[PDB]
């Protein structure tokens, strides 16, 4: 009587996820 | 990774990120090469009973189109395909680039 | 179970082998000819015939899922022995 | 605008055929035999045509069946004998037709089997 | 007289056995003459030869930068024209892996699109995760890119037990990635040079010519496919639509990334919102059914017999089915006469119509606004010639 | 009657006129195609093949045909004047590596079972 | 007013409503010359009456947008010159006449 | 092995010296390697 | 739902209008791009060392084709013919008849190399898993006939590769 | 019925089913019939002499708005004596719509290019011809697309043989690729998968 193991995400969720553009300012005047 | 930390400093001056909270290199956080095997649930018609086919049977439903306005053979308000598309909204996430 | 023409070819499971006057075997010249070495006919004919003491037997093969599919054998004639058609397995009831 | 053309239909010339295979060709005009190994009859409805069988040999290496006749795949399926013959006349193929064969409708009866002094009584069942 | 120029075959700016017969009055291009026909294959009467089941590997071989989008659109006409319909955990893989081929998709045009202008650099940083992108395709069908997974009645195979996390795994760091390509190209001034207002379309002109997809979206017109006519789960998913301002290489090159970004978001949706259950339609008249099953049962005997001979027969009827791949819309036209083999199949390639405007595209422009204009265009000859 | 529409030609009188103007393009064009392509053929060679291949439908009767034949020929001499064509093309139509097929009855009857 | 239509090649319109107008009483000058009876006269006369009440009784533009559902007035104005266009040429065609020829018998019988 | 470089550097062979009868000092080829080892390189596997 | 990528005005302010004459004229972003491949240039490459070093494959890799057999040392094939049939490239050609101890085998079993698409539909077919795609990659010959595999080749395949492919299939068979 | 089958949608068949009706009054010259098919796709069968009318009034009416061409192709059906069929599909962005137009026509008469009513159609009705040999009038550059140069013949025909009839080869005698009738080592094998009893007795002819 074994239960069904399948591939899913873990309970809860997965981590988020980054998308927005990341271009930081870096420099002087 | 492996590597100096001066060279790492460096690297994080160059590009402007921390380059070592995110490497493209995997290096052991990903998933093994062998598993456990797996179950696999079964379908929704693997019932031993009510389960004739015929009350499941999606490719006998189709039926020939339905003919409008054969040739051979009031206001009457206008129509059109389908009603207006609604107008789109601007991205309460990020609307600008 | 391999053997050699009177040409020195070796003789394929399936029998074929280039005759005298067949000028294709100019192809093996300064080459080889590919003859698989284990005969199927043979290994299966060493396998002993399992005893059963039932009329009608079950085979899949071996391994489950990782057989062949299931069949039923019956086993009522004594002159004989029931031969599975996907294996070549053999099966018979205990005799005389 | 009509300017009433009186000739016979003929396309042979904008097909792109190759002479020899509109000339020697003989195509057949059919509707095909039922398999005899099964009972069903849907593979008798429409009208075949197909073309004369050409020679196929031994390939020297491998021993495969070799070719050269380009239309010896070539199946075409007509819903009427008419318009399998038309085809064939504007594409300038000699044909032969056969005329579609059905079977007879036969009187079957079940009682027939246990005649009084009949013939047609079963000797088993 | 004007020069006339053959650029390719044999040309690295071509991106395929494109022969495009150029008209230059010094580099000026007078004319473009797109001459195609260089990978014509007859993919359609071979299809017309095959049962639906063996018509499906060429629709892996129309576009080879976005195969499981261009199986996904067939497996929806013919699932539409069987009247089945595939299970939710099905659907959901196949948005995810579409959108996994989006990536690959936009990776491949950004980068070979920055190649031909100069900047040969990106493209080695972001083949890395094609490359990786590649053992997501392979560990779920045994292929880098032909995978044939996506099938008519669902998906061929269930995920293996711990591929979900890798796929978290690359998608959490993918957009540091984009970053890096932004900041080699996005405020770059020779790349800007190089792409703003050269072919500039106008909307109504986008309209008229058939184009779609980046094409449509750069001269701001509103539509994706997705949000408009949506199949498979993208009526679940939330992601906004890039839309341009000026409908030139710049603003194509723009949109392209952010839905590079996008995609993203819509693959972290997918892997949070996978659900359990079977991966083809429970109809063994239609899919074929299990190997423990077809070697204990009968009828599951006789049913992978007859779909593996003769294969399922598709009511009679035509459909034209449409979907949104990364290359703009991609098409379907399907007729089936009753039979298991279909009877005429149509493919639409935006390719073919953006190609075909390539010469509009290119008025008052030099030659290496040409080749720039070929690489906004996104141009993979698999599909244009079929 | 036979109701039928036309292509270009309402009789073969505007059919015969289409094909001669084609016929004078394509004679025109030999000299500059045996130069052009380097081919090893002479001027005569091309007019004769081109005059060859013009009588290859002199039979039809159609002035339908007829528009079609000459809407083809035309795209081909499209075709060869713009060198979108290569020598191989301009070649083929001479079969030049094509051994001779035999007509009579008994060496077809030799060489094996087709007519 | 407004910069920016938003779509390449559309210039934003300065005075829509008097365009509006100037080209909807076109249209039905137009329709006028059709005859009463075919569907295309009174179909296209009901929707531009319609369109035209909504122009003059509204004299503002992003309220007469959401009223005319036409997306973006620029794009209204360019509609209503199609159909313009479109009538002018259905007054050359006159598509409300019998229909010209009737197909074989077997001509759109599918499958086969 | 070294579990400690990238995925793809991790495991590695140092072919043979002499095959069947071919000298491989200079000479190898991914082909040389058996079906296990094989399956285990190209991590198929995580067992030996 | 939609945004905008190249919708932005620029600053008009006197700060701003500086810093965008120090970009044009000392090229800053110019240096942006130089510092991204300078720091590139430190990172480690991605590049393995083939062919001591292979890439990752998985159980259900398509490679090589292979003719199986039972424990027993019999062939797995009974000539039903279904992978012929369902060979999209029809890259399959089958001979058989009753060998001479009545057994349903095949006496011609070739795959043309050249013609397959490697699509693993036949595996996927063989009701007996006698035919597999094997987990092989590396087999370029010098000559097109090398290509071109019978029964004594494909045999030969099963026998030099049965020890991972028995061990592929039992990864992966719970999937199928 | 609900698992494993394809859900319906009433709402966009009867809107398809009105808007049908819509043309078909608007344009009784030309349309022969309308259709809407199960999975509601709407379908208008025309008379071949109104192709430009039915669709410039497709794309330019105010209720219609079919402003972009999705693709356009052909069909060839031997049996009947109009062999070829010609599929126009349309979308509407303004009403979110798909429409599709068909007409007929046979290998010796010419059909109207729509080239005007759509820039798209160039490059579609050039395939066309290649492929079927159907003949465009008024098409602005009207020659081969898809085939090689100097091929002989319409590759799409039901007719033609899926190997053609010459295959090319480099010969070195002559220095050059040449064309020559078609040898096949291994011939395409003709498969009958046609079963012989009825799949669908919804489609069932009457026996005639
Ligand atoms: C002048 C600058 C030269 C300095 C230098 O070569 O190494 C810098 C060395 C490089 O660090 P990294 O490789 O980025 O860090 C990870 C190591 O590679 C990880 O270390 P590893 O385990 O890969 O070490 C392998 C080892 C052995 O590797 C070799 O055999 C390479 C030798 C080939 C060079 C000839 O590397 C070396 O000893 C060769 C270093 C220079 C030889 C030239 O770090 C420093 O000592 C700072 C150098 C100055 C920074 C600017
Ligand atoms: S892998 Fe595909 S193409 Fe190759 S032999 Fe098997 S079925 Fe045929
Ligand atoms: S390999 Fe399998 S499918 Fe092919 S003939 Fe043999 S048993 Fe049948
Ligand atoms: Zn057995």
């Amino acid at each position: 009587a074994s239960k069904v193991k399948q591939d899913m995400p873990p309970p809860g969720g997965y981590g988020p996820i980054d998308y927005k553009r990341n271009l930081p300012r870096r420099g002087l005047s | 990774a492996s590597a100096t930390r001066v060279i790492q400093l460096l690297r994080n001056w160059a590009s402007g990120r921390d380059l070592q909270a995110k490497l493209q290199l995997r290096y052991q956080e990903i998933s093994k090469r062998t598993q456990p095997p797996p179950k696999l649930p079964v379908g929704p018609s693997h019932k031993l009973s009510n389960n004739y086919y015929c009350t499941r049977d999606g490719r006998r439903e189709a039926m020939p189109p339905s003919i409008v306005m054969s040739s051979q053979k009031t206001e009457k308000k206008a129509v059109t395909p389908a009603p207006p598309i609604k107008r789109w909204e601007l991205s309460k996430d990020q609307p600008y680039l | 179970g391999v053997r050699t023409s009177p040409t020195g070819e070796k003789v394929t499971h399936t029998g074929q082998a280039y005759d005298d006057g067949d000028y294709r075997r100019v192809r093996f010249s300064d080459r080889q000819k590919e003859v698989n070495e284990n005969f199927a006919i043979d290994l299966i004919a060493e396998q002993p015939v399992s005893e059963v003491g039932s009329r009608v037997i079950s085979c899949d093969g071996g391994g489950g899922a990782l057989g062949h599919p299931r069949v039923y054998i019956n086993l009522d004639k004594e002159t004989k022995t029931g031969t599975c058609g996907y294996c070549g397995l053999q099966f018979r009831q205990p005799h005389h | 605008q009509l300017i009433a053309v009186d000739e016979k239909l003929d396309i042979t010339t904008l097909t792109g055929v190759p002479e020899e295979h509109i000339k020697t060709r003989k195509v057949r005009i059919f509707v095909p035999a039922r398999n005899n190994m099964q009972s069903g009859v849907n593979n008798t409805k429409k009208w075949k045509m197909e073309f004369d069988t050409r020679e196929r040999w031994e390939n020297p290496l491998m021993g495969w069946s070799s070719t050269a006749d380009p239309l010896s795949n070539l199946v075409l399926t007509f819903s009427t004998k008419e318009d399998a013959v038309a085809f064939a006349e504007k594409n300038g193929w000699s044909f032969d037709v056969e005329e579609r064969k059905v079977p007879k409708p036969k009187s079957k009866s079940y009682g027939a089997n246990f005649s009084w002094n009949k013939r047609t009584r079963v000797s088993t069942k | 007289s004007n020069l006339t120029l053959n650029f390719g075959p044999q040309h690295p700016a071509a991106h395929g056995v494109l022969r495009l017969v150029m008209e230059l009055s010094g580099e000026m291009v007078r004319k473009c003459d797109p001459h195609i026909g260089l990978l014509h294959r007859g993919t359609e009467k071979l299809i017309e030869y095959k049962t639906y089941l063996q018509a499906l590997p060429y629709f892996d071989r129309l576009d080879y930068v976005s195969m499981m989008c261009n199986e996904q659109a067939y497996s929806l006409a013919v699932e539409k024209l069987l009247n089945i319909q595939p299970p939710p955990r099905a659907q959901w893989i196949r948005v995810l892996f579409g959108e996994i081929t989006r990536l690959l998709n936009h990776i491949m045009a950004v980068t070979t699109h920055a190649l031909d202008i100069g900047a040969m650099t990106p493209f080695f940083w972001m083949f890395e995760e094609r490359e990786k992108m590649f053992e997501f395709y392979e560990r779920v069908s045994g292929a880098r890119m032909h995978a044939a997974y996506i099938r008519p009645g669902g998906v061929h195979q269930d995920l293996p037990l711990g591929l979900l996390d890798d796929i978290y795994e690359f998608s959490k760091n993918f957009s540091f990635r984009i970053d890096e390509l932004e900041e080699m190209l996005t405020n770059n001034r020779i790349w800007r040079n190089r792409t703003v207002d050269i072919g500039v379309v106008t909307a109504e002109d986008a309209l008229n010519y058939g184009f779609s997809g980046v094409m449509l979206r750069g001269s701001g017109i509103q539509w994706d496919l997705r949000k408009t006519q949506p199949y498979d789960v993208y009526d679940q998913v939330e992601f906004d639509v890039p839309i341009g301002s000026r409908g030139d290489c710049y603003d194509r090159y723009l949109c392209r990334v952010e839905e590079m970004r996008q995609s993203l978001r819509i693959i972290s949706q997918c892997l949070n919102k996978m659900p359990p259950g079977e991966i083809k339609v429970d109809d063994a008249k239609v899919s074929p059914p299990k190997r423990a099953e077809m070697k204990t049962s009968m009828e599951s005997l006789i049913h992978h017999f007859k779909l593996y001979t003769e294969g399922y027969q598709v009511p009679p009827g035509a459909t034209y089915t449409a979907i949104e791949a990364p290359k703009g819309e991609f098409g379907v036209y399907l007729v089936s006469d009753g039979s298991s083999r279909p009877y005429r199949c149509k493919i639409k390639a935006p390719g073919f119509a953006h190609l075909a405007g390539l010469d509009k595209m290119s008025k008052g422009h030099m030659l290496a606004d040409v080749v720039a204009i070929i690489g906004t265009q996104d141009i993979v000859f698999g599909e244009v010639d079929r | 009657g036979t109701s039928v529409k036309p292509i270009f030609s309402r009789d073969m009188n505007e059919a015969k006129r289409r094909v001669r103007e084609l016929y004078r393009a394509w004679y025109r064009e030999v000299p500059n195609t045996v130069h052009l392509f380097q081919l090893d053929i002479s001027v005569k060679q091309g007019r004769d093949k081109v005059r060859e291949m013009f009588m290859k439908n002199a039979h039809v009767t159609d002035p339908r045909v007829v528009d079609l034949l000459v809407i083809k020929g035309k795209m081909e001499l499209e075709e060869t004047i713009n060198v979108w064509k290569q020598r191989t093309h301009i070649m083929r139509f001479f079969h030049e590596t094509e051994a001779p097929r035999p007509t009579d009855f008994l060496s077809k009857f030799y060489v094996g079972h087709d007519p | 007013l407004k910069k920016t239509t938003g779509l390449v090649g559309l210039a934003v319109c300065e005075t829509p409503h008097e365009r509006l107008k100037i080209l909807y009483t076109k249209i039905l000058d137009v329709l006028g010359q059709i005859p009463k009876n075919a569907a295309y006269r009174k179909y296209t006369e009901q929707i531009t009456n319609e369109k035209l009440g909504m122009v003059k009784a509204e004299p503002d533009v992003k309220k007469l947008e959401e009223q005319l559902q036409g997306g973006q007035i620029e794009e209204v104005i360019l509609q209503a010159e199609n159909e313009l266009s479109l009538a002018r040429k259905m007054l050359r065609w006159k598509p409300w006449e019998p229909l010209v020829e009737e197909p074989p018998a077997n001509q759109w019988k599918w499958p086969i | 092995e070294d579990n400690k470089q990238f995925f793809g550097r991790h495991r590695w062979v140092i072919y043979t010296t002499e095959m069947n009868g071919r000298d491989t000092f200079w000479d190898v080829d991914g082909s040389m390697v058996p079906p296990e080892w094989h399956r285990w390189l190209h991590c198929m596997t995580d067992d030996p | 739902t939609y945004k905008f990528v190249n919708m932005r005005e620029p600053s008009m302010d006197m700060k701003s209008v500086t810093d965008r004459a120090a970009q044009t004229l000392l090229w800053t972003e110019l240096v942006r791009g130089l510092g991204m491949t300078l720091s590139y240039l430190f990172r480690e490459p991605a590049t393995i060392n083939y062919p001591f070093e292979k890439g990752p494959l998985s159980p259900r890799f398509r490679g090589e084709h292979a003719l199986r057999r039972y424990p027993s040392g019999e062939e797995r094939c009974i000539a039903c013919k279904l992978c012929e049939a369902v060979c999209p490239a029809q890259a399959i050609t089958i001979e058989a008849e009753p060998r001479a101890d009545g057994s349903r085998r095949t006496t011609r079993y070739d795959i043309d190399m050249t013609k397959c698409i490697y699509c693993g539909f036949c595996q996927e077919a063989c009701p007996v898993d006698a035919i597999v795609e094997g987990p092989n990659f590396e087999f370029s010959t010098e000559t097109h006939e090398e290509l071109l595999y019978n029964k004594e080749k494909l045999l030969n395949n099963g026998d030099k590769w049965e020890a991972e492919i028995a061990a592929n299939i039992q990864a992966d068979y719970l999937y199928r | 019925t609900r698992p494993t089958i394809r859900p319906r949608n009433d709402v966009v068949h009867k809107q398809l089913s009105a808007f049908g009706q819509y043309v078909a009054e608007i344009l009784p010259k030309y349309v022969q019939q309308v259709q809407v098919s199960c999975f509601n796709e709407l379908e208008i069968f025309i008379h071949p002499d109104g192709v430009i009318p039915v669709l410039t009034f497709l794309r330019d009416h105010t209720n219609a708005q079919f402003k972009s061409l999705a693709d356009l192709t052909a069909v060839d059906v031997p049996t009947r004596q109009n062999r070829f069929e010609i599929v126009y599909n349309l979308l509407s962005l303004r009403f979110n719509s798909r429409i599709r137009v068909k007409t007929y026509t046979d290998e010796l008469t010419p059909i109207e290019s729509s080239v005007t009513v759509y820039k798209a159609a160039n490059w579609y009705e050039r395939e066309i011809w290649d492929m079927f040999g159907v003949f465009f009038a008024n098409h602005p550059d009207l020659r081969r697309i898809l085939t090689d140069y100097g091929f002989e013949g319409h590759p799409f025909r039901k007719d033609f043989p899926l190997s053609g009839y010459v295959e090319l080869r480099y010969d070195d005698e002559v220095k050059r690729v040449v064309a020559e009738p078609v040898e096949l080592a291994q011939e395409f094998r003709k498969f009958d998968l046609n079963s012989p009893w009825e799949a669908f007795p919804a489609y069932r002819q009457p026996p005639e």
